[PDB]
């Protein structure tokens, strides 16, 4: 899964 | 910029990296790796508006530090720590290629066990073992264990997944969907035998992994994806940002 890169 | 028109506009900026890496290795039954790498890409998927100045970071000084053979960029890499500085297509585009192999981690340990029962059968039993975070699960997992030619049937007992012996194939292939780190799973086997020329021994061919997961095998991390848009009134932080890691086997072998 895509996860979200700060 | 040839790759890269000028007029690109998007009310959501944002963007998708997929780290895609496939792990190989061939194993004694000694436990000892006699062979390993790493072959990685990492695709990028951005919806950027404007002609923004990207700064692509992971961990490559060579806790979290790996070591790189080897590699390639994408002509919109400027070449010179030190990291890697583009201007990206619109859309798709693999940004980099690489290869590894030093503290790769094998997700999945094999260790076979065969016994020979006078002529007639083979006992097997194949044990595997993730070796990952515990909140990770790996996917399309499949255990390939060869039987001799002179195989006259095959009895099979698996408490997870499901296993079918394929004749055609030569051998029995063990099928679980999802597994998830830190567990234990095995698959025993009972091959029926018949008559053959005595003189020829089994050359016992390798016990073969296929799977998914969701890490980077090299240990490669995204650290972050720096944004700068000089003329358009978008920042870093107003970009919406994505990363994937999905690791698979490549030759994955375990010797018995």
């Amino acid at each position: 899964f895509y996860r979200a890169l700060m | 910029i040839g790759w890269r028109r000028e007029g690109i506009k998007y009310r959501r900026n944002e963007l998708f990296l997929d780290v895609l890496e496939s792990v190989n290795l061939l194993m004694s039954p000694q436990g000892q790796v006699l062979s390993a790498h790493v072959s990685g890409r990492v695709v990028m998927k951005s919806y950027l508006s404007g002609m923004p100045e990207c700064k692509f970071g992971m961990n490559d000084k060579i806790k979290q530090s790996i070591a790189i053979d080897d590699c390639t960029f994408h002509q919109c890499v400027r070449l010179s720590e030190r990291s890697i500085s583009f201007i990206p297509p619109d859309g798709e585009f693999e940004l980099m290629r690489y290869r590894t192999t030093k503290d790769i981690i094998l997700p999945f340990r094999v260790i076979p066990l065969v016994r020979e029962v006078g002529r007639t059968k083979l006992e097997v039993k194949v044990v595997i073992k993730s070796n990952f975070k515990p909140s990770l699960l790996a996917q399309k997992i499949e255990v390939r264990i060869p039987t001799p030619l002179n195989t006259s049937g095959v009895q099979v007992i698996c408490m997870k997944g499901k296993a079918k012996y394929k004749a055609s194939e030569n051998a029995i292939v063990w099928k679980i969907k999802r597994m998830a780190g830190m567990k234990e799973s095995q698959i025993s086997a009972e091959i029926e035998l018949l008559p053959t020329n005595d003189k020829k021994k089994w050359a016992r061919p390798p016990i073969s992994m296929n799977f998914e997961v969701p890490f980077a095998p090299s240990g490669l991390k995204v650290r972050y994806l720096k944004v700068f848009e000089p003329k358009l009134n978008y920042s870093d932080h107003d970009v919406i940002k994505w990363v994937r890691y999905i690791g698979r086997s490549g030759i994955y072998e375990t010797r018995c």
